[PDB]
């Protein structure tokens, strides 16, 4: 998970609904709704700041040359399609079909800051940049080298002979592009692997929903609407009434928010662990066992996702 | 050259961190946020809830006590609320800066008494060393750092076949200017001639993709020759 | 929060108004959303943009072709926590 949805509650009209009285009276419990837009506005805030320091580290913006020499090996399962206006890999596009109400009460939705095409501009940035540089281009400026040359880098970086790989080039790659499409199949086959992302929006679209339903809560009040008390009493005791109803709604509200930091915050700890992923398991070749997948690491590359990031490790 | 580099690179540290005002942002903003969440508890005070005056004193001035209990009872549960709410706030923020030091501890372990291999986790660039310096409340690392410049392009081979045989760098590169071959390591030029003694001889040259026809050289043909 | 009837522009986040929209693609100053971001420049007012990402580059690359650096740099960066 990368991050979660930018949500906003507005305090005093879902509180007092198109009310001068209960805004008036709701004015007496000091700064509670100066809080809660605080509060939210932080973790919306905070949304944006983990997706850009996740996906933006990379100066530039790198492509592929026309020319598709890569020695035998295969890359058209990840690499951006042209055809589609949805410019993007066949996979991505089966990461996009795999995962999928009313504003009514403040219950806005913000769009994030970063649009999904230029997720996929930086993903294909970094899959260039890996496929033309090596791991030069995390360090400076990204100098060119011929393919099999840097694999047989990366395998006298795990401790086999570099002789290894050239006597037996063409199998490997073989091996390599059957591979990339089982992992097709399989993202084609099996439903339950996304779940990880998800259940992360079923933990907004499910706790938000309850929200709603609290509003049908009379707390001792005479009814759960507004409007019929103000209907039908006298002040000096529709404040009796009103207070019930606010105190009521005011604690609910406040739940939900400690709950959504609670939830951000772990959110944010998923970031952070991607983000150095990204930094190693990508932009280097990482000695570290079972940080990138199981068994002697060689490569990894990034594809993008619906508030997600997918890593496909090459080992 | 690196020494002059070193102390350039010293003195800008020194100029930039005196004249942009806007780098220590990290530091500043969790104060002023402990300052402003102590701020609105006292802010909290003067609330009256929904009872009759925010003064205790005003209540039992004027009030009588089979009365004034329930004014009381809404003082209390309105100050407690807010400082449920207030220790619930630093407690959470406590949890993020707890991460904050054991993400600064694993820094301090690896980039400074050690030098570590793990890509911009001790800063861009290759990792020389770094130095830790106090702050209030906080800790600033200088990492020094190597990064490369001035590159050229020259073409390769991934290996020679000399006599039928084989060779493959020991460690570093292939690499021609147009006329001649020579081998260099992987992040400096350095062209050196192509011994036997710089490389080693695996099989013969008629499986590898590229290889080109070159000499390799025999430090022993010269002194077994003139002898 | 009062309207003005002259330069309205309907972007995805809603409905901007005080702004001019600018066909080139700049850095993103202060962050509006949908892509879109805003700044006070050039006579001066405030425009409201696309963003552009980075620099454009292609590395040429080749199956015989290696880049190799000869100089070098010792930089020092500083990092707060
Ligand atoms: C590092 C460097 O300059 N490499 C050059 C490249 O810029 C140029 O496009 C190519 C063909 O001219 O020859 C090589
Ligand atoms: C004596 C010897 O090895 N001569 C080789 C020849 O066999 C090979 O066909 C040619 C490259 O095509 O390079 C030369
Ligand atoms: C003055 C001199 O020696 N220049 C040499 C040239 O003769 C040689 O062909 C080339 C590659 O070997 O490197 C340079
Ligand atoms: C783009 C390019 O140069 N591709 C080359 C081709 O020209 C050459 O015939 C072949 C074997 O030498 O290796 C590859
Ligand atoms: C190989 C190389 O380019 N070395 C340069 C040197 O020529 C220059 O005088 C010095 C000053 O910055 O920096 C280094």
């Amino acid at each position: 998970p990368v991050s979660m949805t930018k949500t906003s509650v507005d305090c005093t009209m879902y509180i007092c609904g198109d009310s001068t009285e209960c805004s008036n009276l709701l004015l007496q419990y000091g700064s509670f709704c100066t809080q809660l837009n605080r509060a939210l506005t932080g973790i919306a805030v905070e949304q944006d700041k983990n997706t850009q320091e996740v996906f933006a580290q990379v100066k530039q913006i790198y492509k592929t040359p026309p020319i598709k020499d890569f020695g035998g090996f295969n890359f058209s399962q990840i690499l951006p399609d042209p055809s589609k206006p949805s410019k993007r890999s066949p996979i991505e596009d089966l990461l996009f079909n795999k995962v999928t109400a009313q504003k009514f009460n403040g219950l806005t939705v913000l769009p994030p800051l970063l649009t999904d095409e230029m997720i996929a501009q930086y993903t294909s940035a970094l899959l260039a940049g890996t496929i033309t540089s090596g791991w030069t281009f995390g360090a400076g400026p990204a100098l060119q080298i011929p393919f099999p040359m840097q694999m047989a880098y990366r395998f006298n970086g795990i401790g086999v002979t570099q002789n290894v790989l050239y006597e037996n080039q063409k199998l490997i790659a073989n091996q390599f592009n059957s591979a990339i499409g089982k992992i097709q199949d399989s993202l084609s086959s099996t439903p339950s692997a996304l779940g990880k992302l998800q259940d992360v929006v079923n933990q907004n679209a499910q706790a938000l929903n309850t929200l709603v339903k609290q509003l049908s809560s009379n707390f001792g009040a005479i009814s759960s609407v507004l409007n019929d008390i103000l209907s039908r009493l006298d002040p000096p005791e529709a404040e009796v009434q009103i207070d019930r109803l606010i105190t009521g709604r005011l604690q609910s509200l406040q739940t939900y928010v400690t709950q959504q930091l609670i939830r951000a915050a772990e959110i944010r700890a998923s970031a952070n662990l991607a983000a150095t992923k990204m930094s190693e398991c990508v932009l280097g070749q990482s000695k570290r066992v079972d940080f990138c997948g199981k068994g002697y690491h060689l490569m990894s590359f990034p594809q993008s996702a619906p508030h997600g990031v997918v890593f496909l490790h090459v080992t | 050259l690196i020494a002059n580099q070193f102390n350039s690179a010293i003195g800008k540290i020194q100029d930039s961190l005196s004249s942009t005002p806007s780098a220590l942002g990290k530091l500043q903003d969790v104060v002023n946020q402990n300052a402003q969440a102590l701020n609105t508890l006292v802010k909290q005070l003067s609330s009256n809830f929904g009872a009759i005056s925010s003064v205790l004193n005003d209540i039992l001035s004027r009030l009588d006590p089979p009365e004034a209990e329930v004014q009381i009872d809404r003082l209390i549960t309105g100050r407690l609320q807010s400082l449920q709410t207030y220790v619930t706030q630093q407690l959470i923020r406590a949890a993020e800066i707890r991460a904050s030091a054991n993400l600064a501890a694993t820094k301090m372990s690896e980039c400074v008494l050690g030098q570590s291999k793990r890509v911009d986790f001790c800063g861009k660039g290759y990792h020389l060393m770094s130095f830790p310096q106090s702050a209030p409340h906080g800790v600033v690392f200088l990492h020094v750092t190597y990064v490369p410049a001035q590159e050229k392009n020259f073409t390769t081979a991934p290996a020679i076949c000399h006599d039928g045989k084989a060779h493959f760098p020991r460690e570093g590169v292939f690499v021609s200017n147009g006329t001649h071959w020579f081998v260099t390591q992987r992040n400096f030029y350095e062209p050196q001639i192509i011994t036997t003694d710089n490389t080693f001889v695996s099989g013969n040259c008629d499986v590898v993709i590229g290889i080109v026809n070159n000499t390799v050289y025999d430090p022993l043909q010269p002194e077994l020759d003139s002898f | 929060v009062y309207s003005t009837g002259s330069n309205v522009f309907q972007t995805r986040a809603g409905c901007l108004i005080g702004a001019e929209h600018v066909n080139n693609s700049y850095e993103c100053d202060i962050p509006i959303g949908a892509g879109i971001c805003a700044s006070y420049q050039t006579s001066q007012s405030i425009i409201a943009y696309t963003m552009s990402l980075g620099a454009e580059n292609s590395v040429a690359y080749s199956n015989n072709s290696i880049a190799i650096p000869t100089n070098f740099t010792i930089s020092v960066t500083t990092e707060i926590l």
